[PDB]
């Protein structure tokens, strides 16, 4: 009896342990696309600046 | 890494496919290759099959791997793809004796994925990329994802994809694609043609088709200032037409809005839903027709805008006339708006943005392939580690 | 121009197969299909580009 | 860790959620009901059913797939539903991939009956390579990192309360209140009917309305009173003699008729109160049937099933507020208040996932989670041998 409960207790312990592991390990789909969003925004900062400088270059060319 | 000229972006579609091997380095340009999505199949003794670019001896069958955006014969599809890849290999090899000393060396592959493909479909495709075409750099982007970059990156937005026999409805929240809400309508540009044929049953189908393509065809809300106008046929004939040139679009549009409403009504976080409604993106060849996008917006607007119902608003005003604070509602949308285009791509500005989804892919492509990490794509290593399953490690 | 050899020249590796697999601790009385590291016609011609170019 | 992936199917009482273990979000979610057409034709799919509703064809009928116990009802139709998913949403033969399904906690009485039927479906009809079934509230607690938890399922088709002690579903303490989402939907419909134009094919239309504007209403118009509305009202009147937000109006457009509906705050609160004071619904209900006392009952019964003092401190510090209905603003706090009333001597610790999406599909996510563990053998995986054994004499 006692050990049967202990078995169950450790079984669910290991279940939780695998779950909490994956909570930090997984890095879910949403995490990727969210970071891409951020990434993209900074790219668009460059888009704006670089295009402006490309225009500027042309203006300086003549 | 990576050579601009070696980055291959392929965009499949129910009709043709866009291929653009190599980037323009300085700027972005419109894909120059366009190949009909068809391949021939020869039935040999006991059903053995071959594939052909043409109809060998008039015995091969016409196969169309993609139907309504969905792969219906993956064997044929990968054969089609194979043909394309080797076509451009031989093209450049003939054009450049030293092609394998440079541009045909390390070739990045970006394939645009239509959402309807199954999990198993995708696996098989990646299998052929690495085990048939032996390509050591694979990205299979969600088509909708690509679109969200093109519109100066949006967090909450909608993608309306107008096809020829189908239209896809996609909602993006927090940059993620809500797959359980994503759907599709069995209607597209062809339905316009169908209704135009119904409208003018005495016309040749080609007259109708070429008219659809023609600048005289328009969705309304200076050829609009004339009762009649003309258009030159494929055969050089002068086609004269009345206001029928502004007809045949509402059926499509109405059905689009039906699903748009139903789909967006299922977004859980209403705060985000409100944001989604202010960023609507419209893509597809048919959407190039002038006024189309505006009409679609308008239809969506009049059928979903939360605003004190006409007369009731006037009753507030009526009683005032004898200032009324804004009659706020707990519902949404209160603002319906189309997303803003980037003004930093002259080439695309000039071409129009009906194919802008490719641009979005191009933009993110240089973002990915000039980056020091390989975080978002399958390498030969990763492929060796997981097999086809590697795709869900990098899944977007 | 043999397209297959062009492939062998381009981009210059364990293959997998989709097949049945039995779970084990030991082996369990059931099987399922998956991508297994495996045991270890074509289009026949080449498409004439220039016909498929936007010009 | 392991070379596998799987199909997860959650036959909820209202939504059927299904998808692949590979992804964070479900492949699709469809109504746990279908349209029968006549020869025999079965319609599944959110939009498909909506389109069927738009058709309004005589003879179309709505049938649910899940009964009041949270168990499969029309087993032949169940076959058709899963078949539908395998062909159109998952798009894979049921024979290739593994299948994990779930069910709500019960008192154990129907366990064997249900498994027999599932073995018939899974093996005799679909040839599913391997089969497993798990308990939903258990899975939820586990996904929360809890070994012990008081699961409060504020969902549709009743309110489930499941005391979990040391990874044990206390079946004797598990209760299933008849009140929940569906009930409120009924009340909303009935209360708003006075402002709507006129005040079985009809029932197919009821489903339509339930799936559309009713759901929209409840998503934002309902709100849960912080305190007991009755006492709170009195309180404000006292304070008035000594501001009272109950007179504040809220607006909602009745889309299909294009008209503004206006309710005061108190009325919104009145709907919420039905889950706490069902005796205000009618003379067929007892004060003990409110969530407050139901919870207390299940807590106490849990204590009875095993050191009450410790049991109470355990359950009351591992409270999980979940279920779709729990998203009604203020619900969480009200639960806390009810708990402090009936257990003023215990410190309360509750949990609630702030992301709306996560709660809506949390049961599925729980199943998803369990389906993703590396120690394969932990589950009670079933095969044809179990079907055989069952049928062996
Ligand atoms: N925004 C919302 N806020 C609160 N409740 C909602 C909201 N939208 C829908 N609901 C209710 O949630 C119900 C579905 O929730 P849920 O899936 O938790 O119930 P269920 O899972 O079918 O019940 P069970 O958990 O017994 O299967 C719908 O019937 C609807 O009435």
């Amino acid at each position: 009896r006692k050990k049967e409960r202990n078995l169950h207790l450790q079984k669910i312990n290991s279940i939780i342990d695998f779950i909490k592991e994956r909570q930090s390990e997984q890095w879910s789909r949403q995490e990727r696309c969210f970071q891409f969003g951020r990434l993209g925004a900074s790219l668009h900062n460059q888009m704006e600046k670089d295009e402006q400088k490309r225009i500027e270059k042309t203006a300086k060319q003549r | 890494p990576f050579r601009q000229d070696s980055i291959l972006i392929i965009y499949p579609r129910s009709q043709t496919t866009l291929v653009q091997f190599g980037l323009n380095e300085e700027t972005f340009t419109v894909p120059e290759l366009e190949i009909p999505t068809q391949i021939y199949r020869t039935t040999r003794q006991d059903g053995s099959y071959t594939y052909h670019s043409t109809n060998k001896d008039n015995k091969a069958e016409l196969i169309k791997p993609i139907q309504n955006g969905e792969i219906i014969d993956i064997s044929a599809f990968t054969q089609f793809l194979r043909l394309i890849f080797v076509s451009i290999l031989s093209d450049r090899a003939n054009k450049n004796q030293d092609a394998f000393e440079a541009e045909l060396s390390n070739i990045p592959l970006l394939l645009i994925t239509h959402h309807s493909w199954s999990q198993s479909d995708l696996e098989i495709i990646t299998q052929y990329v690495f085990e048939s075409l032996e390509i050591n750099n694979l990205i299979q982007l969600p088509a909708s994802l690509a679109a969200t970059y093109s519109m100066i990156s949006l967090q909450n937005c909608c993608i309306i994809d107008v096809g020829t026999h189908h239209t896809d409805i996609i909602p993006i929240v927090d940059y993620a694609q809500l797959d359980h809400l994503v759907s599709s309508i069995p209607m597209g540009g062809q339905s316009i043609n169908d209704s135009l044929k119904k409208l003018l049953p005495q016309w040749d189908d080609d007259q109708i088709e070429s008219l659809k393509k023609s600048p005289i065809f328009e969705v309304l809300s200076k050829n609009s200032d004339l009762e009649f106008n003309t258009f030159w046929d494929e055969k050089g004939n002068e086609i004269k037409v009345g206001k029928q040139r502004f007809q045949g679009c509402n059926n499509l549009i109405k059905n689009i809005s039906n699903r748009v409403g139903l789909t967006l009504d299922n977004i859980d976080d209403i705060n985000k839903a409100k944001a989604v409604w202010e960023n609507i993106i419209i893509v597809g060849g048919t959407t190039s027709i002038s006024g189309f996008k505006e009409a679609l917006l308008g239809q969506l607007l009049k059928d979903h805008l939360i605003i004190e119902p006409e007369e009731e608003k006037s009753k507030r005003e009526e009683e005032a006339k004898s200032f009324v604070p804004t009659i706020e509602y707990v519902q949404c949308p209160t603002v319906i708006k189309l997303a803003k285009y980037p003004d930093y791509f002259p080439e695309w500005k000039k071409s129009g943005y009906s194919e802008i989804i490719f641009l979005g892919a191009q933009i993110v492509s240089k973002q990915i392939f000039t980056h020091p990490k390989d975080t978002f794509y399958i390498t030969r290593e990763k492929y060796n580690m997981k097999g086809p399953a590697a795709l869900w490690d990098v899944q977007f | 121009m043999d397209p297959q050899t062009l492939i062998t020249k381009a981009n210059k590796k364990e293959s997998w197969r989709y097949d049945w697999y039995q779970p084990s601790k030991e082996k369990y009385p059931f099987r399922y299909k998956t991508w297994l590291r495996n045991q270890e016609e074509s289009c026949e011609d080449i498409l004439d580009l220039k016909e498929f170019d936007r010009r | 860790t392991l070379n596998r992936k799987c199909v997860v199917i959650h036959n909820g009482s209202h939504r059927t959620v299904a998808g692949f273990s590979n992804v964070e979000l479900p492949q699709c979610i469809i109504p746990s009901s279908y349209i029968k057409r006549t020869e025999a034709e079965f319609i599944f799919g959110t939009y498909n059913m909506i389109d069927a509703a738009a058709e309004k064809r005589n003879g179309d009928e709505v049938y649910t797939l899940v009964d009041s116990q949270g168990l499969p009802y029309n087993w032949d139709a169940l076959e058709m539903q899963w078949r539908y998913l395998y062909d159109t949403q998952l798009k894979v033969s049921p024979e290739e991939l593994p299948l994990v399904i779930t069910m709500p906690a019960t008192n154990g009485k129907p366990d064997m009956a249900i498994l027999e039927r599932y073995y018939e479906l899974a093996f005799d009809k679909l040839n599913v390579p391997v089969f497993q079934i798990v308990i939903e509230p258990l899975a939820i607690a586990l996904s929360m990192g809890k070994s012990s938890a008081f699961v409060i399922d504020i969902g549709a088709s009743g309110c489930n309360v499941t005391p979990i002690i040391d990874g044990i579903v206390v079946k004797n303490a598990v209760v299933r209140s008849k009140f929940g989402g569906d009930f409120l939907d009924f009340q909303v419909h009935e209360r708003l009917a006075p402002l709507i134009k006129e005040e079985q094919k009809r029932s197919t239309d009821v489903w339509y309305e339930a799936s559309t504007w009713i759901q929209q209403f409840k998503s934002t118009m309902l709100q849960v009173s912080e305190k007991d509305l009755f006492e709170l009202e009195r309180y404000y009147k006292e304070q008035a003699d000594i501001n009272n937000p109950l007179v504040q109006k809220k607006n909602f457009l009745f889309k299909p008729l294009n008209k503004t509906l206006t309710l005061d705050l108190k009325e919104c609160y009145q709907f919420a109160e039905y889950l706490f004071k069902p005796q205000l619904i009618s003379d067929k209900f007892s004060p003990e049937d409110g969530l407050g006392p139901l919870m207390a009952k299940s807590v106490k019964k849990a204590g009875a099933s095993i050191s009450p003092e410790q049991v109470y401190s355990l359950l009351l510090t591992n409270v999980i507020i979940t279920g779709s209905t729990s998203l009604i603003e203020g619900m969480e706090q009200r639960i806390i208040k009810e708990l402090s009333i009936r257990f003023p001597q215990y410190k309360l610790t509750t949990f609630a996932n702030q992301v709306m999406m996560d709660r809506k599909i949390q049961g599925w996510l729980g199943a998803l989670t369990m389906a993703n563990l590396p120690s394969w053998s932990l589950g009670k995986w079933y095969s044809k041998e179990d079907y055989e054994t069952l049928k062996r004499d």
